[PDB]
RNA sequence: CUGGUAGUUAUGGCGAGAAGGUCACACCCGUUCCCAUACCGAACACGGUAGUUAAGCUUCUCUGCGCCAAUGGUAGUUGGGGGCUUCCCCCUGCGAGAGUAGGUCGCUGCCGGG
RNA sequence: CUGGGGCGGUCGCCUCCUAAAGAGUAACGGAGGCGCCCAAAGGUUCCCUCAGAAUGGAUGGAAAUCAUUCGCAGAGUGUAAAGGCACAAGGGAGCUUGACUGCGAGACUGACAAGUCGAGCAGGGACGAAAGUCGGGCUUAGUGAUCCGGUGGUUCCGCAUGGAAGGGCCAUCGCUCAACGGAUAAAAGCUACCCCGGGGAUAACAGGCUUAUCUCCCCCAAGAGUCCACAUCGACGGGGAGGUUUGGCACCUCGAUGUCGGCUCGUCGCAUCCUGGGGCUGUAGUCGGUCCCAAGGGUUGGGCUGUUCGCCCAUUAAAGCGGCAC
RNA sequence: AAUAGCUCACUGGUCGAGUGACCCCGCGCCGAAAAUGUACCGGGGCUAAACAUAUUACCGAAACUGUGGAUGAACC
RNA sequence: GUCAUGGAGGUAGAGCACUGUUUGGACUAGGGGCCCUUCUCGGGUUACCGAAUUCAGAUAAACUCCGAAUGCCAUGUACUUAUACUCGGGAGUCAGACUGCGAGUGAUAAGAUCCGUAGUCGAAAGGGAAACAGCCCAGACCACCAGUUAAGGUCCCCAAAUA
RNA sequence: ACAAGUAGUUAGAGCCCGUUAAUGGGUGAUAGCGUGCCUUUUGUAGAAUGAACCGGCGAGUUACGAUUUGUUGCAAGGUUAA
């Protein structure tokens, strides 16, 4: 009466901090604003996380329990 | 300065420390290579100390 | 002893790695046995071992059970081949890691108390020690 | 000195106690006008400043709650070895969680009035 | 597909666990959902905060609504679960149709087919004073290709030419094709009358591994035994040995390891049925019981059952239990 | 049968050195029965030729080295 | 490959802040036993249950206030090393096996089955493990009546210690 | 004619020879080592398959197209078919 599972959906991180990337860039695939946007990021309409321009990703914390990722030039 | 030597098989070993003992340059068992003794160098040797030995 | 109801019916036997994270120590009676090595407890052992504990103490002091059989476990009937999913829910087990006070007992005098101990203490599969606090 | 407005994982919060006030801030008095209530000038809005520090507000004290937090030890564990292999032990590196010593009643920037 | 096959179950998609702190990851592994819904449950502006409990109040009861205090979420979020969400993504109200047309740097995911996210540009808008947000919905299911048909549109083609017929292009609709990458527009059984190609890739026999089950031996000792745990037994539980059972697995053999019982011939083990020696006894005696040593020899004629086995008749010192391809 | 009877505990005497509990660790013991033949060290055999801790010599591969030869690639 | 630096991520462990499972107190609500002037409306008792409530103590694959080691993604002006990628021509493979470690299924059975991860076999001769694909050591270009070592050994079979 | 043999191989006396004359030939007491070949397999000495032996015969070819590499000729041209 089991047997069943959906494909798994590749979430997680795409780019690493530090790394340079183009703008439109998918940083973060995600359920939820397990990250949120942060400068120059935009949060898709599935919660994708992308470069809204060319830079250096960086993860940052956003106040003792959220997190961020933005992108600087 | 270190003189490093190849003194067990390389045969039964996992690829990392394969990988390691190359980037030593160390080849056949009983190779021997000098090395300017770096923390590069250091840490490689830590990763493969059980296959090889250390001189000065 | 059976939990009252279970989120899951079936689950996994788990392992039984390093000393018991809790209940270690006396902590309500006098004396208490002590497990020396790592085993399943299935509840018809612990009833078994409460008996043979409270009849010999003849209703006089306490006896705290502190394992509990959380754990389900599963089989298969003889002339079924492996497959076709999960076998049926058995009975009940307690993990008991090394160094878990399994009973503890207050009440009487050490004599009875270790006498009550040992008779608890043969119908346990796992290797016992007697300990006191 | 106080009003505004930012930054900073609560060491910044909550709770308790106290003091202060045209220099702002506040409550406070009114519903004529703009504007309000799925009813209500409570709120929102507008016009006043008789009255008051009681509250918010600001400053000061406190470790009751939270929060932060070493060192040491332990669990676990990469790699390397052993066993008597439900598991266990040794060597090397890394090393928690809990608990504890302790820390905290914030720190920092700009602008206006004083 | 399948721990042989059949029967049963399953077949596509979504969420979780398994999954070993990136991603991915199997089993006829453990759990649930989906084949939609919504004209607002969508867009935007502005405003707001829930559950529950305590306390007091008419019908009012534990629980309706009202008021106060305490309440980081113990509520809600259309719909499983996970990840999120109180600057709310949760709740009101006003106006709206961006649930827009043309696209799209660049990424993610993927064998392919497909799938996913996307700043930004133009057209023309909605809301907003503006900033701005808006290419459906907190996110992730709600789907199905091609071929062939149907309808609508069209500065495309139109077989000498003008037309037309018909085709193309754009838009959209019609099969549980669900065995969900869909053999066809259209598809059920028996074979012991069978045949060919193959396979020890895979079952039935025997062997092997395993030992749950089985047989035997033990531990503990509550009980039984006229008193009396241990003469003889022994619950609840616990620990082994053996490899005769019931099983599990599929490792040898399908270019054949060809058969249950009986007959003939035995041989081996000892966990001993008899006979020998001994300890204990609930051993007075007789007749027994039980355990230790002991495998030298011995260990049956019939009736019924194909029957191993069993039951029965009549014997015997005894009518042992196993192994050796049962 | 009840009594009687023998014995202990508990004391002086003789004798003239040790004697009695409990806990922990090492190594052993019983528990230990299968089928052709010893048959659960490969054998012999071992009281170390076993085990523990420490040490040092040697043996031991087609490993590595020596010598000679063949050969692929790369670079001068 | 290592060093350094940065980062994503919730496993091991741990913990009980949430969710479930759970033991023993203490605490009142109540209902049910128990007696009852009573209409069981109200009292007095209870250990018969009880839902909260706190105190102490446990527990988890589908719990998490926490959280490693590793592994992963990057960066470097670091030190080693020698591959990488793109386009073409040609393939074979789609029965795997065992061992170690981490899991599931199973009985925490299987030389079982199914994944993960490393190794060896496959496609690997040699030495050791009596014999013994998959264990330990170790990779055979050819010749040598040379040498040194690995695992494993050194009383005899049998090379080396009756060290 | 006291021996346990995948039949050899390495070591090797003894005996008998004498060549394409070179660290030669025949035989082989005795010692060490040693599980045919092929197929098929995760794995075969295999108690899986195939072959009694010897000999002969016995399996990727040609045509026409496609594509790619190499060679040659000519080259913004190249080349003819019937
Ligand atoms: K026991
Ligand atoms: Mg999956
Ligand atoms: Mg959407
Ligand atoms: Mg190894
Ligand atoms: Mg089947
Ligand atoms: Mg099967
Ligand atoms: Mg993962
Ligand atoms: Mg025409
Ligand atoms: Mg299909
Ligand atoms: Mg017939
Ligand atoms: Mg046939
Ligand atoms: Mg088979
Ligand atoms: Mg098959
Ligand atoms: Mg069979
Ligand atoms: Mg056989
Ligand atoms: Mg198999
Ligand atoms: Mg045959
Ligand atoms: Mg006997
Ligand atoms: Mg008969
Ligand atoms: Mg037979
Ligand atoms: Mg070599
Ligand atoms: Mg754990
Ligand atoms: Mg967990
Ligand atoms: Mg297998
Ligand atoms: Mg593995
Ligand atoms: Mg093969
Ligand atoms: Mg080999
Ligand atoms: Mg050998
Ligand atoms: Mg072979
Ligand atoms: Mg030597
Ligand atoms: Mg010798
Ligand atoms: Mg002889
Ligand atoms: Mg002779
Ligand atoms: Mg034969
Ligand atoms: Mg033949
Ligand atoms: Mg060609």
């Amino acid at each position: 009466s089991n047997g069943r599972d959906s494909e798994s959906k590749r979430l997680g991180a795409k780019r690493a901090d530090g790394q340079f990337v183009t703008g439109g860039s998918i940083l973060y695939r995600q359920r939820g604003t397990k990250i949120y946007p942060g400068t120059n990021v935009g949060r898709g309409g599935d919660d994708t996380l992308f470069a809204k321009t060319d830079g250096v990703v960086r993860f940052e914390r956003m106040g003792r329990d959220k997190k961020k990722v933005s992108v600087y030039p | 300065k270190l003189e490093i030597t190849l003194k067990r098989s390389l045969i039964g070993r996992p690829q990392p420390q394969r990988k390691t003992v190359q980037a030593l340059g160390l080849g056949k068992t009983n190779s021997v290579v000098v090395k300017e003794d770096n923390p590069a160098i250091r840490g490689m040797i830590t990763k493969v100390s059980h296959l090889v030995d250390v001189k000065e | 002893l059976v939990p009252k109801r279970v989120k899951y019916r079936r689950e996994f036997r788990g392992n039984m790695r390093g000393r018991a994270k809790g209940g270690t120590e006396v902590a309500f009676g006098e004396y208490g046995l002590q497990a020396v090595e790592a085993s399943w407890i299935t509840n018809r052992q612990i009833e078994a071992a409460r008996i043979a504990m409270t009849r010999y103490m003849k209703r006089g002091g306490k006896v705290w059970i502190k394992i509990f059989p959380h754990k389900s476990y599963t089989s298969k009937p003889i002339g079924v081949r492996m497959g076709k999913g999960k076998g049926a829910p058995e009975g009940w087990v307690s993990p008991v890691k090394r160094g878990k006070i399994m009973f503890e007992i207050a009440g009487v005098p050490e004599d009875v108390a270790r006498e009550a101990l040992r008779l608890a203490a043969h119908k346990l599969p796992v290797k016992t020690k007697i300990v006191k606090r």
